């Protein structure tokens, strides 16, 4: 069969790749006939060079068996509680400290209500400053963990320069920060600002998380797709803002004050919101505020299919990657068996 | 194989085409036997045709990777239109592009309240500077122009380009405001020249290349845009007149004639609802409800046409790139392996 | 008088035979009579479930505007559909909450048959398409059989 | 909610009492609903809105 | 056909999976030659066994 094509390759100056039979014979009998792979045509060289970056792409994660049999040094245990499915302290650690995560994300939320942390009572006797102990009771176990991915790390630059440390970083550094600053007497200002990366703190659930770090990956995948997204709607929102504004600056009572109210006013008819605070008055206005709504319903599902796109690819290789590992794991045992 | 074919064909008077054999070797061989190609088969033929045409889209733009390979104002205006060529390429077309951002920034600008009339009463700041800024903007504009003026192998065929439409359409409103201030000042059309002002964001469609894509696919598309504007004016003006003819009897209904129904369907078929015009009986609720799915269903039938297009073309254009490269890599390659 | 007089823009489907689209989409609406009426029958079911659990949880308030199960129906018509116009709006803690949960079954709803009907017209109009250029292709295919 | 909340609880009468209520307003926002019972009035509200 | 294939599979000792000749042809095939179904090829066995 590939004979065939090699002797249709003899024949003329170019050789062609047939659709159907598997590349890696094809490869084959190319080394062993000595025929140089970058003469296959034009089309079919295309297309095989798909065919084998295809073929490549499941063969890459085939490697994964380092990842065999506290047994060979701190950074054994290490990767061991890497893995939270390895040994039960590496499970029991994980599940607990994300119902750790859990339940300082819950005191964050309820630290506001004016039923535990504001007064509900002018005169009575609650705004219990526990939640800070609870805090502290918080922060201070997940100071550890840092401590604890740094106690092991193979790599400490490498490991630094990760997102999921400078995650881990950003998360726990307000409540220090602003411990700092009442060493440092107390200024209104940046005080909530400070108490904002207190829900920074959630990312922590990344750990907790496969779908996290696959739409992590495809957002970093795509990120032209973004560009061009905020670029095309930026854009269309000076052009719809301009427009509606220039037809709206005279009126009885005009809530178009300015370009940023335009603004304002374009990001909520172009998504399809409507809260309807400030609203045309005018014909033109009417016409230009439905172009606006119709062009930003054009706009805002540009690249949304795009991204949808891509995390399904990036899920669907993930799931298959995983499977095929399985697969070839009882394909092993069997062949073992017999 | 093809013989094969042949023989079948001589058989029964009738000849298919191999779906595994290609083209590019089918054609070889049917011009080498001198087969006629207008009588193999009828699905066949349709499939045959069909994947010719598949197959033939790549035979130009590897013919077009040459470009321009002329040199002398015929080279500067190569090196001009294509930035990539030089240093002054990339100055000229980094500085245009920050000129146009600083123009547009100060449009938007114009009108800030502490930069605009308001903000000072009590006293008096309202620099009218910005007036020079864009004037010094839009001599700048004509200085790119007038190269391309001048750079342009063929003036007409230059001045039919659509960029060059745009930006003569960007030029003309300083102009025509400095004609209108030479003769006296009458209030009108000033406002809406200074709504056009507002189209110099065109000119990034260089400075990206998405911009020209997303034209393309509007451009391609235009039927099923004027299917889509077609089928929205039919659901508008019925359900818009169903409602007013269900609502014009109450107490202070907004819906006066039925300019104010299109106002009402036109915000309830794009799903925004902002609240100014609202129903209230019982007949009014229900074809409310009934335009509202319909708008749903109108605007999403043509979407999957227009992001199906805006795929195929990104696909094709982001491809161009890696599959030059790859035929210039295979191409440094396959001279010394032989 | 008036409904008499409302047929006159049911007149407007003599553009019918001024257009294309719309007997594409009336072959598929044709086709997809089982899809559609699976589509009301769910979106009733929702209206009502949804409207019942708002009602019955919004009939004390002091100014509620929810007097009775229809207009709950018209709150849910218009929240699930990601309307939101605001006329009436809930109040109560359980109120909020199951608006939220009517928006985002709404949003599912919607969107389960919308996906098969586009795909069934898109197939209609793509087939329609490959059906008249082949017939053109294959008159060009006569005439230049007949040309040698 | 926390975001829009500690950037607008500074106001006359901002319906932003406490965070459940910007549950609300976020929840009927990230589904484009947005009933306008409850609206940003400063810039910060506006942009991490929209 | 198949018998080609296992021809090929004991010269290179590892085995592929024709795309047109469907499983319920192959299956009776490699029951009647008695080949191993698990040592066909890499990529040819994950689309095999989908």
């Amino acid at each position: 069969d590939i004979f065939r094509h090699i002797l249709n390759f003899y024949r003329t100056g170019k050789l062609h790749y047939p659709r159907h039979e598997c590349i890696s014979a094809y490869d084959e009998e190319l080394a062993f006939f000595g025929l140089i792979p970058e003469i296959i045509g034009d089309c079919c060289y295309e297309e095989y060079k798909d065919r084998r970056r295809e073929n490549a792409e499941r063969l890459q994660d085939d490697a994964d068996t380092d990842t065999a049999g506290t047994m060979t040094a701190r950074q054994r245990v290490w990767r061991a509680f890497e893995n939270p499915h390895t040994s039960t302290m590496a499970l029991v650690f994980y599940y607990v400290t994300g119902f750790f995560i859990a339940v300082s994300v819950i005191a964050n939320v309820v630290e506001t209500v004016p039923c535990g942390s504001s007064p509900g009572h002018i005169k009575e006797l609650r705004y219990a400053v526990a939640f800070f102990c609870l805090d502290t009771a918080c922060v201070m176990i997940f100071t550890v963990e840092y401590l604890l991915r740094l106690a092991a790390a193979p790599s400490r630059y490498r490991f630094v320069r990760s997102v999921m440390s400078i995650i881990d970083v950003v998360a726990i550094l307000p409540y220090y920060i602003g411990l700092v600053m009442t060493d440092n007497e107390d200024v209104s200002g940046a005080f909530v600002t400070l108490r904002v990366f207190r829900v920074f703190r959630i990312f922590k659930f990344s750990r907790h998380s496969q779908g996290l770090r696959i739409l992590g990956y495809t957002l970093k995948s795509c990120a032209s797709e973004l560009g061009f997204l905020l670029f095309s709607l930026t854009m269309a929102i000076i052009i719809f803002a301009t427009v509606m504004f220039y037809a709206e600056k005279g009126s009885s009572a005009s809530k178009f004050t300015s370009i940023p109210a335009a603004f304002w006013y374009t990001i909520v008819t172009m998504t399809t919101l409507g809260y309807g605070d400030m609203v045309p008055k005018t014909i033109a206005g009417k016409i230009f505020g439905s172009i606006c709504s119709l062009s930003g319903v054009l706009v805002i599902a540009l690249p949304v299919p795009v991204i949808v796109s891509n995390f399904s690819r990036i899920y669907h290789q993930n799931q298959r990657a995983d499977k095929r590992r399985a697969q070839k794991k009882a394909r092993l045992a069997r062949i073992r068996a017999a | 194989d093809i013989f094969r074919h042949i023989l079948n064909f001589y058989r029964t008077g009738k000849l298919h085409y191999p779906r595994h054999e290609c083209i590019s070797a089918y054609d070889e061989e049917l011009a080498f036997f001198g087969l006629i190609p207008e009588i193999i088969g009828d699905c066949c033929y349709e499939e045959y045709k069909d994947r010719r045409r598949e197959n033939a889209e790549r035979l130009q733009d590897d013919a077009d990777t040459d470009t321009a390979g002329e040199s002398a104002r015929q080279r500067v205006w190569r090196a001009f239109e294509n930035p990539h060529t030089s240093t002054m390429a990339l100055v000229f077309y980094y500085v245009t592009g920050f000129f146009i951002a600083v123009s547009v920034i100060a449009n938007v600008v114009e009108t800030v309240p502490c930069g605009s009339s308001p903000g000072h009463i009590k006293e008096l700041r309202y620099a009218v500077a910005f007036f020079c800024l864009d004037t010094a903007c839009v001599m700048i504009f004509t200085v790119e122009y007038l190269l391309r003026l001048a750079a342009a192998p063929s003036r007409y065929r230059f001045v039919r380009s659509v960029m060059s439409i745009i930006d003569v359409v960007a030029i003309l409103p300083y102009y025509i405001g400095l004609v209108m201030t030479d003769n006296e000042d009458v209030s009108g059309a000033f406002v809406t020249l200074r709504v056009f002002r507002v189209f110099r964001i065109f000119k990034f469609s260089r400075h990206s290349q998405g911009l020209r894509i997303l034209g393309y696919t509007l451009k391609s598309c235009a039927s099923e845009l004027g299917f889509l504007l077609f089928s929205l004016t039919m659901a508008i003006i019925i359900f818009a007149t169903v409602m007013f003819y269900a609502e014009k009897g109450s107490s202070a209904s907004k819906f006066t004639s039925i300019p104010a129904a299109f106002w009402y369907t036109i915000v309830t078929m794009t799903t925004l609802g902002y609240g100014d015009m609202v129903p209230k009986t019982i007949a009014g609720k229900i074809f409310g409800s009934i335009c509202s799915l319909s708008g749903v269903l109108v605007i999403a039938l043509p979407v999957p046409v227009i992001v199906s297009n805006f795929s195929r073309i990104y696909h094709q254009n982001q491809r161009a790139d890696k599959r030059r490269a790859q035929k210039k890599a295979r191409l440094a390659r396959i001279r010394a392996a032989k």
